[PDB]
């Protein structure tokens, strides 16, 4: 029990620190940036495979 | 008791004018802003707690 | 008697597995703690909040 | 300085409208909803700030 | 008796929060593991007794 | 208590302006960077602990 | 100095792309994945830095 409660406390602390960002409003910026940056690696790998 | 109230009101007026002489708008106008922001900080932390609970 | 000893040994094996899993989670959460203790010094980097005196 | 702040707010309004364009192109309806919701607040702030820049 | 219960509940909440302030996850997460292992030891000894009886 | 608060606010404004006179942007702009890096160091150490646990 | 940093980042982007070439030639898919992942961050950094070099 004293292990589960401590795990919960740590998870809550991390959740608070992280949510302090979505409060800042950077979640939309991150989503938009990752909507373009995510597939670059796969596209480059496919193009390089085609070249080779 | 109808006289000590009057005496204390006179003393309070003396002290309040002695203070209102010292207030200087240039510095007070900035201390007020400082304290307003310092309280906005705590409000932000509260909203953070709420969003963490939702998460 | 042998039948019973079999179950006892199986239960002990399960005990050891559970303790191992708990010991792994402990090391995970310790790093989580030490990270979150300073991740506030990322999250203060935004231009809005003054929760980070450094910025 | 006040007019510079006005200019910055006006710029970011159109920035968020363009990002809503991009979301609607490639993303979904919820992302465009969020972008428009932010752009609404930005426009309100810009108008309120110009209201004082005039005086 | 409908009031002393309330008083004791208030006192208990005071003490419980005063304690929950002191708990520190980094050390508790390891004390829990220590005690779990210390009990696994006794379980091992019990299984040893059982196997000796079988022998 | 409605007067001591005012007195302490006046004193605080005096001290805060006396300090804000001393701050010099050239050196502060570098102390801020120094402290930001000093905290990034600890964040790096935390990530190191996490990766070691994974290993 | 800022433009020199831009140049260095731009150089290392192509360096990592070439090393991904080499990995795909002689190595495996995971090595190329890692190289491309690093090159993505380098390109992002280069673009962000030029965005300020302009001003």
């Amino acid at each position: 029990s004293a292990f589960e409660r401590m795990e919960e406390k740590v998870l809550m602390q991390e959740s608070r620190a992280q949510a302090l960002g979505e409060l800042a409003g950077a979640d939309l910026e991150t989503q938009f940036a990752q909507l373009e940056g995510g597939s670059d690696v796969d596209d480059e790998l496919a193009a390089l495979k085609a070249q080779m | 008791m109808g006289l000590f109230d009057r005496i204390k009101r006179v003393v309070s007026s003396n002290l309040n004018d002695l203070v209102n002489k010292a207030e200087d708008p240039e510095k007070m106008l900035e201390q007020a802003i400082l304290e307003m922001q310092e309280d906005l900080v705590q409000l932000r932390q509260g909203v953070a707690q709420a969003i963490a609970a939702q998460k | 008697q042998s039948t019973q000893v079999e179950t006892l040994k199986r239960n002990l094996i399960q005990l050891e597995s559970k303790i191992s899993e708990a010991k792994t989670k402990k090391e995970m959460l310790k790093a989580r703690i030490t990270t979150a203790k300073a991740q506030e010094q990322l999250q203060g980097m935004v231009r809005g909040m003054n929760t980070s005196s450094a910025m | 300085r006040s007019e510079k702040q006005y200019n910055d707010a006006q710029n970011e309004i159109n920035k968020w409208q363009r990002n809503a364009q991009l979301a609607l192109q490639k993303g979904d309806e919820n992302l465009a909803r969020q972008a428009l919701e932010r752009k609404k607040t930005y426009t309100d702030t810009s108008a309120a700030l110009k209201a004082s820049l005039d005086t």
